């Protein structure tokens, strides 16, 4: 249960990143649509930098540095 | 809500050595190190290095620096213990490493690096852990693997230590 | 003979205050019940899950079986 | 000292170097260096005079910090695409710091500053064990990591070793120092060829070990720290001296003697590749070392002109001082040039 | 290579230049060496624990143990040098 | 961060209490300063010092025995694995090795403390 | 809310130090067959405030320090360590729950000696130097042994948590599974503090505490502070490690009470041991540790590495 | 170089299981008992093909199973389960050696009825 | 032997007893009957999710439904 | 002269801690594991002379896992447009 829930959450989050990126980066110097950067296209875990970003910066504190120094 | 604290601790850590390495006497040497090392606990811990950080907080801080300051205190006796000299190039390298360190934290836009050493890359964001593993340190279990898998490795270490004993006393002239 | 035992009593109040302090402050500030212990990443993950599903941002209110209804 | 403990130390030095050769992991090799230092500090200092203490220190600083720099390079390898193995380094920089590090481990041009000093400080046997045995580990590492070596560095360090280190020793009347600078020159060669055909590097390594072996062993036969001591032994007994001189010419690479063989093969596999100018630039300096050593060969003659040869020093009793394997290595470093089709046995 | 790596390297080289360019006090030399050694401990730790490569976590420990039994050797040679003169 | 606040406080109260302890005595009602203090001649307490190898050696053995101790420290994690044979073998081996160092140094002239 | 927790932790250990000094003077008094202080306040409860504000107010008194740095460093360090040592100690609840824990206390306890190196260093008196070096020597030598003991008695917990210790204690006090190692660790706790027998002294002796206890006035009320507070600690950490009570949740103050009682009684036993026995001469002390304690600790240790695998109970790391 | 494709937002947004870790722990023990026809299968799915976003459909399946599980415990045994997870939620690592009476009590309502 | 041990146990009981705890601590883990239990326990605690495999076209054992007994059974720990 | 005894006597010594893909204490995947698997799958039987040449693509893939130079630079490229569009409002979707 926790696994399915988690992975749905992260996929949702990454797609939201994709649409925001799509809105902001419309302009001439096109990198085109959101792409992997690897030469081989297959699933690779998110960086946790990719997921949490542009996020208001409050929950990157507790998510990235949160676990260390406990609650 | 700064959360650059890994980088602040990195910077103060550098500062310890920068302003540290000069001046003639070790008596402040101990201070400079122990400061920088405790900050090292800062770094390692802030990556979640908890045990390892505590080991540089036990062996190196306590064992090393205590034994150093013990010998220094025993070997040299300081009547004056003044402000001495030689710190000029240390502060001037705190300025050259202040606009050089501020050059690597300035040019950090996109990727920053140097033309002397290997490449670097830079920018303001930081990569870390996810993918929780239930009831694992990811570290201390590693050292449990030291005792399980580290057969040859603990052999060479321990042997090199016992040789440590016979060498040290042998040089202090038991005869 | 009894001279020392009042002093010992005062030492007893004096070392006994922080225990009741921290315990009651868990049982108050942290909700009705104890603070969670996050030592292992799994338990933290469950915490922040409770956090997200609380709607209060707090792991104090645990929701409950009927929250699905 | 105890006659056991020396066995329980030398055993650990042999062990350490064996680990540097055997292990496929970096951290191990780093440990092997650490053990060769830790256990090689007691061998030097065997007699308690202060010379061995200050000299053993100058060995300890530069040797240990060399080890640390090695660890730094290993770690930079970990940074760049990385795993712990023994194989081509994936960083050009890590390879740079590692060539410098292994350039301190064994004497090389910018880093050779300690070798003459420490070699004169410590006694004879420590002199043997310093200039031969500990010289096996770093080459055994370079043979491994050569694919990522930046050519320009090791070629440089080699030449500057030959020029500087070889050119040195001129005013030196001491022996241990001479053996040091010659060590740095043979270094310049062994490392010169290292990138082209390492077989020759191991060759000049082995021949070199035999050379310094008979040399120091003879210095144990006739206990001599100076050339004056050599002449005075010439009027005590001749044979040991002419062994010392002939082995010194073999240390100069004079054509009939066996020391000419590594130079000669190095010139083949050096010049079948493109550059012919650099080998000659080495052979010049090689002549320099030569006629220095042949100054040390006009140290002697018969119907001598006055050397002030003194007296008391005829003796009725032969010496029992035990020379371990002198003869086999004497003939083996004089007579070997009529061999070497045997070269390839080495690799 | 992030930033922290850059900075720790600069600490490393501060210690190293401090090693080579000051011969005055010997304890200071030996020290600077040891501080550099600490910096290596920090590097290997941060890296290994960054990549979650667990079986290799010894490199801080076993790298740190020779920070000592070698260093202790260092100080013993320091004492035996000092009692030559002073 | 929480324990870091505890360190910020606990460092304050140290600093504050120290400061109070310096102010009040030289904030006192009357402070008077006369007497000479002779650093002066070597035999006041002790004289000179010929620092002796014993104590230093105690620092040393404190190092080597530390190293072996911390090398032993992770064991409570390692006492449970799927290889028990090797575990017992090299834990008993390791601290046995510590005791070998001690036994050696206890056999030679080291320690013995009356010299 | 959190700083409330900090204050409630650290203020009562200071008050605990003052009234501790009171109980010390009294217990030694009657142990010596004579009443302790009655004439400061009723029954002696105003005695600490006397000692406190007076001993603060006596003027700084000597000498040129030669280091302004260390002189005002060492006291701050000694306190700060003595105050932060109390953090992990379990209580019903730790106030910082650390996974490692007990080896963190071990570690800071290892740092505590810089106050002795520096304190005794800045005297400018070449005798107080030597004294300090020696006190560092004995403190350090008993930092060797103690560590191994924790590294043994813990091995029945299965983890360092310092919380799970209270879980192991539920059925049987840890004093029973190993009494002897607990005995050696009690005497070890006497070591660092240098309570009698292990204390150095006045009259004719090394007089480390001669200038150490003399010098720095108010800051001597500090070294005073960290020493006694550190004592109360090691008593508490004994009470937690080698014994303990049952924790009934919903009513933690029960366990807090029982914990408190046993700890206080233990400290009482410190102060009356100090009354009881003479002092060891120095070498007989140091190589009394090297002679006998450390070997038997090695034996008991390896016997606790091999034991749990024998009986097939090896502890459950969570 | 290659451009990733991620499923439409509406490919997500399936269902909800909202409960605390505490209730989810013991209730988890029981459904892990009776459920796991779908979700083990799911685990050879995302384990065998591993590409989360490939198998998420079967994530919908497992979420379905757990959902209807909690539904049955809603309409079937309500109160005893409530007191049970509320006594297990006094937490301190939520120990199952703590509140036993309502473990046997809960399995007593369950077994006695369902 | 007997006199030697009586004398070393007369002089230095701490050291004799230390060697006793040592040696007995060495040998006893080999003999004692309970040894294997600890190993089988330690192996019986999963830290890592058991991951299923394709069933069809296999030799039947360790069956699907967790109640179906064919797999390993730690029941010996259930009552011990 | 690097010698191989440990393949001769048939004993593992350092082969366990050698690379990230080895069996872990309780198997936990390394961050970049799979790309180790493909880099060693590509470069296994070959001689590191032409492994340089032909395994380059997949190797660079592995590097881009480990160091994360390029992707980090990409996120940077996102904030660099975000910055100058704080002036010209793109507002925000998030809460
Ligand atoms: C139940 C309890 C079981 C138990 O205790 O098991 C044993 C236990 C471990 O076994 P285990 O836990 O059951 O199983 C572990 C597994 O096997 C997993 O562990 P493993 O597979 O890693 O096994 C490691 C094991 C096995 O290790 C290996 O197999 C590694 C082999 C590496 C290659 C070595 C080649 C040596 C060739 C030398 C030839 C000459 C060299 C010089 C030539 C040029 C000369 C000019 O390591 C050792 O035994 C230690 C290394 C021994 C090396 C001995 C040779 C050293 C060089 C000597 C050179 C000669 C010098 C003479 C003096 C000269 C003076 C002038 O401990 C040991 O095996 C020994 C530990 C203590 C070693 C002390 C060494 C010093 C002794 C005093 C001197
Ligand atoms: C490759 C092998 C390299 C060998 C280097 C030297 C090893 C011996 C070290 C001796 C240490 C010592 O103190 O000796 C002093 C003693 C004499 O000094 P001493 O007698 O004053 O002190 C010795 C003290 N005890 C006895 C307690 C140890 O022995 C010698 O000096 C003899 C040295 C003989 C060197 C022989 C070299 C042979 C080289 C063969 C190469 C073959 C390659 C083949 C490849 C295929
Ligand atoms: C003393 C505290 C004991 C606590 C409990 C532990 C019990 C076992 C303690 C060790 C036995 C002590 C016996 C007394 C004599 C010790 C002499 C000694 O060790 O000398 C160093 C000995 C020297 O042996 P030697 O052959 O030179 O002869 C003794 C010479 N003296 C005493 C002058 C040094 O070195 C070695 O044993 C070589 C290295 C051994 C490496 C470790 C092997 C462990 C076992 C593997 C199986
Ligand atoms: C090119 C190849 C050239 C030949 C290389 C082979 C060398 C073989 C060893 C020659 C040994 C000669 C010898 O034994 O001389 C005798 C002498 C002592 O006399 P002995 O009969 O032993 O009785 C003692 C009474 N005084 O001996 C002594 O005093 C010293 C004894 C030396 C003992 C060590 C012998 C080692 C033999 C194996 C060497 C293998 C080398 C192979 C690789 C060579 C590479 C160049
Ligand atoms: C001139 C001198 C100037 C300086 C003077 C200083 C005076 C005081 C010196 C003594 C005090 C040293 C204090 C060291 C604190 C170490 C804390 C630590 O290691 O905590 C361990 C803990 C492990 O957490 P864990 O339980 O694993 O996990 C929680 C749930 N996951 O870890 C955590 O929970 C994470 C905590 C991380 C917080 C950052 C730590 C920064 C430390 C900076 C130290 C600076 C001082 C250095 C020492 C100087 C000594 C002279």
């Amino acid at each position: 249960l926790l696994q399915a829930e988690k992975d749905r959450r992260v996929l949702q989050m990454l797609r939201e990143n994709l649409e925001e990126e799509a809105t902001i980066m419309k302009d001439v110097p096109g990198w085109k649509v959101g792409e992997s950067v690897f030469h081989t296209t297959r699933w690779v875990t998110p960086m946790m930098g990719e997921l949490y970003g542009l996020r208001t910066g409050e929950e990157i504190l507790s998510s990235t540095y949160g676990f260390i120094w406990y609650t | 809500m700064m959360t650059y604290i890994v980088f602040i601790l990195s910077i103060i850590f550098v500062m310890g050595f920068v302003g540290f390495s000069s001046k003639p006497s070790p008596i402040y040497g101990g201070l400079g190190l122990i400061v920088s090392g405790g900050v090292g606990c800062g770094i390692v811990l802030n990556f979640g290095g908890s045990f390892l950080g505590l080991m540089v907080f036990l062996i190196y801080l306590g064992g090393m620096m205590v034994v150093f300051g013990y010998t220094t205190a025993m070997a040299t006796e300081q009547y004056p213990e003044v402000w001495v000299s030689n710190k000029v190039v240390l502060g001037t390298f705190i300025t050259g490493l202040l606009m050089e360190f501020l050059m690597v934290y300035y040019v950090l836009k996109d990727k920053e690096v140097e033309i002397v050493f290997k490449f670097n890359g830079m920018g303001d964001w930081v990569i870390y852990d996810t993918g929780d593993s239930g009831f694992f340190s990811e570290e201390a279990m590693g050292i449990a693997a030291l005792y399980s898998y580290g057969t040859w490795l603990v052999i060479v270490t321990g042997w090199s230590l016992l040789i440590g004993v016979v060498v040290i006393m042998e040089i202090t002239r038991g005869n | 003979w009894f001279e020392v035992l009042p002093g010992i009593a005062v030492m007893g109040v004096c070392l006994f205050i922080p225990g009741m302090a921290t315990a009651r402050i868990h049982r108050f500030s942290n909700g009705g019940r104890e603070k969670r212990v996050a030592h292992y990443s799994y338990q933290w993950y469950l915490m922040e899950r409770d956090r997200r599903v609380s709607g209060v941002n707090r792991y104090y209110v645990s929701k409950g079986l009927e929250n699905i209804d | 000292m105890n006659p056991i403990i020396l066995i329980i130390i030398l055993m650990t030095v042999m062990l350490g170097t064996i680990i540097v050769m055997i292990s496929t992991h970096w951290l191990l090799i780093w440990i092997g260096f650490e053990m060769n230092m830790l256990a090689i500090i007691p061998i030097m200092m065997k007699k308690h005079n202060p010379r061995a203490t200050e000299a053993s220190t100058k060995y300890f600083l530069t040797q240990s910090t060399a080890s640390m720099l090695l660890m730094m390079a290993i770690i930079i390898n970990l940074m760049f695409s990385g795993q712990w193995t023994v194989m081509k380094l994936f960083n050009p920089m890590a390879s740079m710091l590692m060539t410098m590090a292994l350039a301190m481990k064994l004497g090389m041009a910018p880093f050779h500053f300690w070798v003459p000093e420490v070699t004169q400080g410590i006694p004879l046997s420590s002199g043997l064990i310093l200039l031969t045995w500990q010289k096996l580990a770093p080459m055994s590492v370079l043979y491994q990591i050569l694919p990522s070596i930046n050519l320009d560095l090791i070629l440089t360090l080699s030449i500057l070793s030959i020029t500087i280190g070889g050119w040195g020793g001129l005013n030196q009347t001491q022996l241990r120092k001479i053996m040091a600078y010659s060590s740095i020159a043979h270094m310049g060669w062994m490392t010169a060829v290292l990138l082209y055909n390492p077989t020759m590097t191991l060759l000049n390594l082995i021949i070199y070990i035999i050379m310094t072996s008979t040399m120091f062993t003879l210095f144990m036969a006739n206990s001599t720290t100076t050339t004056l001591s050599l002449s005075h032994t010439w009027n005590k007994a001749p044979i040991m001296t002419i062994l010392v001189l002939i082995t010194l010419l073999s240390m100069g690479g004079l054509p009939p003697l066996s020391g000419f063989m590594p130079k000669w093969m190095i010139i083949q596999e050096m010049t079948k590749n493109d550059s012919i100018i650099l080998p000659t630039l080495m052979a010049i300096t090689a002549l320099l070392n030569l006629y220095f050593y042949m100054r040390l060969t006009y140290s002697t003659a018969l119907t001598m002109f006055p050397s002030t040869n003194n007296m008391k020093m005829k003796w009725q009793f032969p010496t029992t001082k035990r020379m371990t394997l002198l003869p086999t290595m004497t003939v083996l470093s004089t007579m070997l040039l009529p061999l070497t089709p045997i070269l390839s046995i080495l690799e | 290579m992030s930033l922290v790596y850059m900075n720790i390297m600069m600490a490393f080289t501060v210690s190293l230049t401090g090693l080579l360019m000051y011969r005055s006090h010997l304890m200071s030399s030996l020290l600077c060496l040891e501080g550099m050694m600490l910096s290596l401990f920090i590097l290997a730790t941060l890296m290994i624990l960054n990549s979650h490569f667990t079986l290799a976590s010894m490199m801080p420990i076993i790298l740190l143990v020779f920070a000592a039994c070698e260093a202790a050797l260092g100080l013993s040679l320091l004492v035996m040098v000092s009692n030559t003169y002073g | 961060m929480n324990l870091m606040i505890t360190l910020l406080t606990n460092f304050t109260l140290a600093t504050l209490l120290v400061t109070i302890a310096f102010w009040l005595p030289q904030l006192n009602v009357y402070s008077e300063k006369t007497s000479p203090y002779e650093c002066g001649f070597d035999p006041m307490g002790s004289a000179r010092l010929p620092f002796s190898m014993k104590f230093f050696l105690v620092a040393i053995t404190f190092l080597l025995f530390d190293l072996e101790i911390a090398l032993l420290l992770p064991l409570p994690w390692a006492s449970q694995t799927t290889n028990l044979n090797t575990m017992l073998t090299m834990a008993l081996l390791l601290i046995f090795l510590l005791a070998v160092s001690l036994a050696y140094e206890w056999t030679q002239k080291g320690l013995e403390w009356t010299e | 809310m959190f700083m409330i927790n900090v204050l409630t932790l650290i203020i009562p250990i200071l008050l605990a130090v003052a009234f501790l000094t009171l109980v010390e003077r009294k217990v030694l008094g009657y142990m010596q067959f004579r009443k302790g202080p009655n004439v400061v306040g009723p029954y002696g409860l105003l005695q600490p405030i006397a000692d406190a504000i007076k001993l603060f107010i006596k003027e700084p008194l000597r000498p040129a320090t030669s280091s302004i740095s260390m002189f005002i460093l060492a006291p701050i360090l000694a306190l700060t360590l003595a105050l932060t040592m109390w953090i992990p100690l379990p209580m019903p609840y730790p106030l910082i729950n650390m996974n490692l824990g007990v080896l963190f206390m071990l570690a800071m306890s290892s740092l505590a000696v810089y106050s002795i190196l520096w304190s005794g260093w800045a005297s400018n008196s070449k005798y107080a130097l030597i004294g300090a070096l020696r006190a560092v020597a004995q403190t350090i030598s008993y930092e060797v042994t103690l560590a191994i003991i924790l590294l043994s008695v813990l091995l029945m917990n299965g983890s360092f948590t310092l919380s799970t210790l209270i879980i192991t204690q539920e059925q049987v006090w840890l004093i029973f599974p190993a009494w002897p190692l607990a005995m050696m660790w009690f005497i070890s706790t006497l070591a660092e503090t240098n309570r009698a027998p292990f204390d150095l002294t006045e009259g004719e002796s090394e007089l480390v505490s001669g200038f150490n206890v003399e010098y720095a006035a108010g800051p001597f009320a500090l070294f005073f502070m960290a020493e006694y507070a550190n004592i109360i600690m090691m008593n508490i950490f004994t009470t937690t490690l080698f014994l303990g009570a049952f924790h009934n949740p919903y009513m933690p103050e029960l366990y807090t009470i029982n914990f408190t009682i046993k700890s206080l009684l233990l400290s009482i036993t410190f102060l009356w041991i100090r009354a009881s026995y003479p002092r060891f001469r120095y070498d007989q002390l140091m190589h009394l540790l090297w002679k006998n304690f450390l070997p038997l600790t090695l034996a008991l240790c390896m016997w606790h590495v091999s034991l749990p695998i024998l009986l097939s109970s090896i502890p459950p790391q969570t | 170089p290659g451009i990733v494709e991620l499923p439409s937002l509406e490919d997500l947004k399936v269902q909800e299981v909202k409960v605390s870790s505490s209730v989810l722990k013991a209730a988890a023990h029981h459904y892990g008992a009776q459920c796991d026809k779908p979700n083990k299968e799911f685990m050879l799915c995302r384990w065998e093909e591993k590409d989360p976003r490939r198998c998420l459909e079967e994530g919908k399946l497992v979420n379905q199973c757990a959902l209807e599980f909690f539904r049955q415990i809603k309409r079937h045994c309500a109160e005893p389960f409530t007191e049970y997870w509320t006594c297990i939620d006094y937490s301190g690592l939520q120990l199952f050696r703590r509140c036993r009476k309502e473990q046997a009590q809960f399995d007593k309502c369950v077994l006695d009825k369902l | 032997v007997a006199a030697f041990l009586k004398n070393v146990w007369a002089k230095e009981p701490v050291l004799v007893a230390s060697f006793a705890i040592a040696g007995l601590a060495v040998i006893l883990p080999t003999l004692s009957p309970y040894t294997k239990y600890s190993l089988m326990i330690n192996r019986a605690t999963p830290y890592n999710y058991p991951v299923p495999l394709r069933d069809d076209g296999n030799m039947p054992d360790v069956p699907s439904h967790p109640q179906d007994p064919q797999g390993p059974s730690l029941e010996w720990l259930k009552r011990l | 002269p690097f010698f191989d005894v440990q393949k001769k006597l048939g004993v593992d010594l350092d082969h366990w801690m050698t690379i990230q893909s080895a069996e872990q204490p309780h198997r936990i995947p390394a961050r970049c594991h799979a790309f180790e698997k493909e880099w060693i799958e590509c470069a296994h039987g070959i001689g590191s002379i032409r492994a340089e040449k032909e395994c380059k693509i997949e190797f660079e893939d592995f590097r881009e896992c480990l160091l994360r130079q390029k992707t980090m630079k990409r996120l940077n490229a996102i904030k660099r447009q975000r910055d100058k569009l704080i002036k010209e409002g793109k507002y925000t979707p998030p809460p």
